[PDB]
């Protein structure tokens, strides 16, 4: 299966002009014959050939297109398709071949002089051929050799139009022109079930059942798009079956069984006693019919859903009906929109839908990640060469790579504020000389914060900061190549600072984009990539597998296989995890940057939330930024070869549709950000650490001995009588008792030597120089004894009682231990 | 030596230059013929942005080569 | 060049006392038969027939001869050169045998007096004294010859000294001692006292030197006090006329203020020779300031108080007329006892003069390190598991060998023992179990090692309560040389090749043994203890010359205090460390060290001031060792006062007796740095406040933010459906905001948000309205979220700020604000 | 062989002993003579206390040697 080149009925100029020449010279002119010569009027506009005119002709061309499309898919799915004499298959039809096919289809019915279908088929197809050859000769110059290799090529398609011998299976040309003509015959002729089965059965061998279901499902949408009535389908309808070939009927005998040789009967032939015509319900339920037609048990509604018959019938009479019959460009536009929609509806069918177009609310880790970002921005002092150290916690390269891979950094950015944006410069001044390295190795390293201050930042308020940041991202390749490579986890030999900066700037850049972007979101965006040959080939294969397993259906929903193949082959991650640059102008990626890979990103449901980047004057890059939501997939619907780039590499355009579904949500293990954040909230509790260090000081018994010796010298020698009685009675026992109390760590002794300390007035009885000095010595020893008695006897037990209440979760008891403290 | 820098608006601007010429060199020249001021100009050659200071010889640019010019402005 | 004395003493020799007994019985106690002052005198009702020249006088003259030889020997040792006799000898060369003969002669020197007639009948009285001496020798020839007197030639020599026919008072040592002994007793209360003292001082000075002569005459005053004789004062500025004692005359100062000399030298003037107009007798104060007198007499400018220090005159006189005066003059044993006590005190009083005095006899109070040492001892005993081969490991601290040697060296281990209790004693059994196989080594290297704890279990210990343990431990020390030799050597830091456990057990048992001795001893503290030692010949001679140097530089004095030199030599030569730092074994029976154990070295330890606090060891039955233990206090020195050659041991080596006096003084206090024990004790008690450490780590715990976030998800999905009415309303309006505020309060750490969301949590009565299973599930989850918010709200907003405020108040040592911070916690 | 054990009270105890006699049974014969129980007996020879279990010849106590006996008992 070769890669298509983007050739399409709705964009090829040659095929459209052939449709014009057919309309202007035949299809749009009045019939010269008898049958159905009289025109019919639709909303005031006249249609001369309502049945075999422009809308019918263009639909047959559109059928041939999707028949080739569906045949290529069936071949890629592994199905066996009907072979021609030379072993080819409808899947083997090339773009140039099909362009010749459709041009002949434009003239297949122009030779009609009226609507007679009972004769002069020979004559009318002769006039059709003459019309086609007349067009070819008149535009000989353009047609040859570009469209037709020569006049011998022209005669082959003139031969298919003439149809001398009804060799309807001879080549892809005969098949597609015949089948395209026959597919338009499925209409509201009753019973509709008989007609659909017959034409389904005629196409089915060439492309298979899955493909044939897609063709006739699409045919109904083309009928709606061109304002033709669409019939219903009832598998248990009770009308007599209609043998379409020969307009006959089949029979059920008086005996039980359907009669066969299965045997044809004319509608005229009279039947024996109480024999009967086979009903359509019985026809569909026959085993041979069920084996080739999946219509059994199935019902389809006629008309348009959500329209009741009086509104549907006014639609069928709309002037757009005649515009389809008289305006080539209008009718092709209706078909193109219907063709495009049938590439999207099977995708949405296969996934759980959602009514929310916005990003989800933050999870716990995105909330914690945002808090960590704000604290780093607030304290760039925390940035080292290996790690970040903040609030006693070490965050290394792995932590920031986890944030990039598990957090929605756009959601994180929505939890940041203008203070974090203002702090961008203080982070940059801290990183004045931090060198960034472009992924291009020949580029010279660039100092981050210094470049920022002297080339990017223009002062102003926080909005100007946001545009400066957005500008650095759009303008400086040394910056965004490293950032995007790290963000998408495909970088080589990156420094830790480069990882951290990427982790900090990705949410901050998203906030800048979100706050600044004014324009409503474009619905078509183009992204350029430079992929290796091997990697592009992998994406082509994956896209083709997805496209081949995405099909419209009539009766057999294969949505489960589309789900399975899209999950196996999705390459949405190529556009995820970073602020991805896109342009509304395909020539920015195609022509200016020369990408060999172009993603045509369609977002008809507004799920991508693109943000404007920079200016959009004429000649600008028309840039928009996408940070892919976690539950949006960019599902491929078309892969086209687009020619070669300036360097001679192949260029391919992938058309992708953004689809949102809970089925695309990743499952991450939580905790990677909350854990570290919890560590940082840990209190230092420095005062309590100093309470214990002070509760572990050895008492200074040096000074108590000093005063004991000082008392002893004054207590051997004192001529004053009363001073020596007081020193030996009231002072020396307190000092000896205090010494043993400090030595023994005995609370009982300490709490009671306090009462024994003499008063200031008892000391004031003696106005000696040494007695005053001792009084000051005694007070210091007294404070030292009291502090220990209060610590070990009052405060330390209360903490223990408080703590023990807390390990029993007796909270009010823990308070009580502090409140209710007993005296000594 | 002569090169031409192409734009998104369609015009093709020819410049008479010589390899020892830096990039600022070039923009300056586009400003006089087209008077598009230098600090709105971003020059692309073979998909790679060309930076101030480094010369026309450094980026391999040569006779009758093609450069691409986009206007790149800050928002707001 | 001074031969060691043999302990010969007037106060213990029997021959000398017998001669004095016979002198009293046959002459000195009988009435005078002459005219001059023959009438007896009464003292307290007891007759004294010879008040001046009787028994007491005669005994004092012998005591003088003893101290004169004593001080002469000291003076020779100090390097002084003494006056020589014709044969080359000095008084320092007088032997014990010679001094005995001299004293026997002295005993009879006055027996021949018929009355107190002085000048008139010198030769008759001295011949009768001679004959009395000859009569006594003849009546005791068998005892006396040849052992005391070698032959009749020898007897006649001393008889000739008594007769004194030619006044050859400088002929021989016997002549000088007999004459000077008689003269020293004439220093009395006759006026002017200064003339008498200077004269007799000048007679003695050339034979023994000034220092010795000061000692002799200072001691004389003490002998006078001991024998109830009046003692005069000395006034260098006395203006009374000087008395030329030799001739009972006068010196004169002429019409000019000049002493009348001769063609110089001072003119003797008869007292009855009344003289010229304006001529003057030379005063005492002028005589003592003469250059010739000042060069031979150190009394110039000095003053001595008369009588007895501390007695008013009225009391000195009733003392002088006490009955003890008659006892001294009629009872030979009483008077010798009086003199012996005075003589012994003159060997102590100079020692105490040379050092800072002390008043208190008891050991001092415990110091900081002894208190800590006792506590460490108690805790080792309580948990013997802490004892390892290399060290003791107690409460995080590692105590190695040097720590326990330091306690042995710096703590008074008796004081430390006084801080131990009966359960520490009781734990000795536990300790011995843990040390059952610890092998002790005698310092006797031929002895086999002995397993300490097993021998204690199976041989030493005898059951019973605490007191029996104490006696068993004391018995172990008294009885087992394999143990006390090792313990003593380690305690005195003279051991070699001891194990860690031997050192540790030494450091534990020394205070435990002291406690056991203090708790059990009831015998009154004896004041004479004997200690035997087996010393090498080299070591003992070091001790001999150390003691002789100390003794030779310890002298009484009158005017010239040589205390500074006694201090210097005692500090240079002190060997108190030989008896220090351990429970030193002593006995009240000298025969235990001398005979049973055959020691070549005996310390006669005297403790008159009760400073040693010895404790009874074992039993004191007849035939026992009469053992006492002393642990020397840190400020008590055992100062030698006497060294005696005592004959030979069983093994033929010389034995010496060192008489030591215990003396207490701050100058002996060692200087030790503090903290050697308090340091480790304090580290052992630093608290590991794990309850506060657990409180800290409970403020560490993280809130379960994921759980609050997930519960929000459930509340929302619980709400999306109406079920119970109108619990959906309740969920959206009451529960969802509270969870939103809780999470935002815990995302930040906003205590103020957390506090009032606590009030927003619905009441239990609000939940009573909904009875669905999922509603009950919900309140249980809601109660959990409320507990999480409340723990963070109370810790961050009440408890932790209170503890921080309390500590900042303790850091400013405002303790009232510290307790305020806890008690004044405000509710949210 | 005969030896003499001299005491502090003044007695001189004469004993007929063999050189292979133990100290236990020298104390036993001292007890038979003077009635002092062996547990109270400390026997000394040339300043060294004699140990039960070892022989007289172990300590080189020979003919007409003099031993010394002191009473030694626990207090109380």
């Amino acid at each position: 299966v070769p890669t298509w080149n983007g050739f399409s009925l709705y964009t090829d100029e040659t095929v459209r002009n052939a449709a014009r020449y057919a309309y202007d010279n035949y299809l749009g002119k009045p019939y010269t014959g008898t049958v159905e010569a009289t025109p019919v009027n639709f909303g005031g506009q006249m249609v001369y050939r309502q049945h075999h005119g422009l809308a019918h002709t263009l639909r047959t061309m559109a059928y041939a297109e999707i028949i080739v499309e569906e045949a290529r898919k069936a071949k890629l799915r592994g199905e066996s398709l009907k072979t021609f004499a030379d072993g080819r298959t409808l899947a083997d039809v090339t773009p140039e071949e099909l362009r010749k096919i459709m041009i002949a289809q434009a003239f297949f019915v122009t030779g009609r002089d009226d609507e007679e279908s009972s004769k002069n088929y020979e004559k009318y197809h002769e006039q059709s051929r003459d019309a086609f050859l007349k067009y070819v000769e008149e535009n000989k110059s353009t047609l040859i050799p570009d469209v037709f290799k020569d006049e011998k090529d022209v005669k082959f398609y003139a031969d298919v139009i003439e149809d001398k011998d009804h060799k309807w299976a001879d080549s892809p040309a005969h098949v597609l022109v015949n089948q395209g003509h026959m597919v338009d015959l499925v209409r509201v002729k009753q019973p509709p079930e008989s007609y659909l089965e017959y034409y389904f059965s005629q196409l089915q061998p060439w492309i298979g059942s899955t493909a044939t279901e897609a063709v006739f499902a699409t045919q109904r949408q083309f009928f709606h798009a061109t304002y033709e009535a669409v019939a219903g389908f009832d598998s248990e309808n009770k009308e007599p079956h209609l043998v379409v070939d020969g307009l006959g009927r089949y029979v059920i005998g008086q005996d039980g069984n359907p009669i066969r040789e299965l045997k044809f009967f004319s509608q005229k032939k009279k039947l024996e006693e109480n024999q009967r015509y086979m009903r359509v319900d019985e026809y569909l339920k026959l085993d041979e019919v069920q084996k080739r037609f999946p219509g059994a048990g199935k019902k389809l509604d006629g008309g348009l859903p959500g329209l009741k018959e009086y509104q549907y019938l006014q639609r069928l009479n709309s002037i757009n009906r005649a515009r389809c019959e008289n305006d080539v460009d209008f009718c092709l536009g209706q078909l193109q929109t219907a063709h495009h929609q049938t590439k999207i509806t099977p995708i949405k069918r296969a996934f759980q839908s959602s009514s929310e177009k916005a990003r989800r609310q933050p999870n716990m880790d995105e909330i914690a990640a945002a808090r960590i970002v704000q604290q780093i921005m607030a304290n760039p002092d925390c940035i080292h060469d290996d790690h970040v150290f903040l609030n006693g916690q070490k965050l290394e390269e792995k932590f920031f790579r986890d944030l990039l891979a598990k957090c929605d950094m756009a959601i994180v950015g929505s939890l940041l504020n203008d203070t974090d944006i203002r702090n961008i410069d203080t982070l940059m001044q801290h990183e004045r000389n931090t060198e960034f390295h472009s992924t291009d190795a020949k580029a010279k390293p660039v100092k981050l914060g210094e470049t920022w201050e002297k080339t990017i930042r223009s002062g102003g308020g926080v909005t100007q900061i946001k545009h400066d940041l957005i500008f650095l991202m759009q303008n400086d390749a040394w910056y965004h190549t490293r950032v995007n490579a790290i963000a998408q986890n495909r970088d080589k030999d990156s420094t830790f600072k480069e990882v951290l900066i990427t982790a900090l700037m990705t949410p901050l850049t998203n906030k800048s984009l979100m706050d600044t972007s004014r324009s409503p979101a474009p619905k078509t965006l183009f992204r350029g990539l430079d992929l290796s040959e091997e990697f592009k080939n992998k994406l082509i294969n994956q896209a083709e597998t997805i496209i081949a397993n995405t099909t419209e259906h009539l009766f057999t929903d294969l949505s489960t296989e589309a789900f399975k193949q899209i999950k196996l082959n999705d390459f949405s991650q190529v556009s995820a995890r970073t602020c991805a640059s896109t342009s509304t102008n395909i020539e920015v990626p195609r022509t200016i940057f020369g990408s060999n890979t172009i993603f045509e990103i369609l977002d008809p449901d507004g799920l991508l939330h693109p943000k404007q980047v920079g200016t959009h004057v004429s000649g600008s890059e028309s840039e928009y930024s996408i940070y892919l939501p976690e539950d949006v997939a960019l599902v491929p619907i078309k892969v086209s070869f687009d020619g070669k780039t300036g360097k001679g590499k192949d260029r391919h355009i992938f058309t992708l549709v953004a689809v949102k579904s809970p089925d695309f949500t990743p499952r991450h293990e939580s905790g990677y950000a909350v854990g570290p954040l919890l560590k940082m909230q840990t209190p230092k509790l420095e005062e309590i650490q100093r309470l214990v260090e002070q509760a572990r000081e050895e008492p200074d018994l040096e000074r108590v001995f000093n005063l004991q010796s000082r008392v002893a010298r004054q207590a051997k020698f004192s001529t004053e009588s009363g001073y020596k009685t007081f020193l030996n009675e009231k002072v020396a026992p307190v000092l000896e008792q205090s010494l043993n109390g400090l030595l023994d760590n005995n609370v009982t002794i300490l709490g009671k030597v306090l009462s024994a300390f003499p008063s200031d007035g008892q000391w004031s009885a003696f106005n000696s120089v040494e007695a005053r000095q001792m009084k000051i010595q005694m007070d210091a020893i007294k404070q030292m004894v009291e502090k220990k008695a209060v610590l070990e006897g009052q405060i330390l037990p209360a903490l223990a009682q408080c703590q023990n209440a807390l390990e029993k979760q007796n909270i009010a008891g823990a308070l009580q231990a502090l409140r209710n403290i007993p005296s000594l | 030596m002569q090169i031409f820098v192409k734009t998104l608006t369609g015009k093709t601007i020819t410049l008479e230059v010589e390899p020892s010429d830096t990039i600022e060199n070039v923009k300056a020249k586009i400003q006089d013929k087209e008077g598009i001021p230098p600090d709105q100009q971003a020059l692309i050659f073979a998909g790679k942005q060309l930076e101030d200071g480094r010369t026309l010889s450094d980026y391999n640019i040569q006779k009758e080569s093609t450069l691409h010019l986009v206007l790149r402005l800050r928002g707001g």
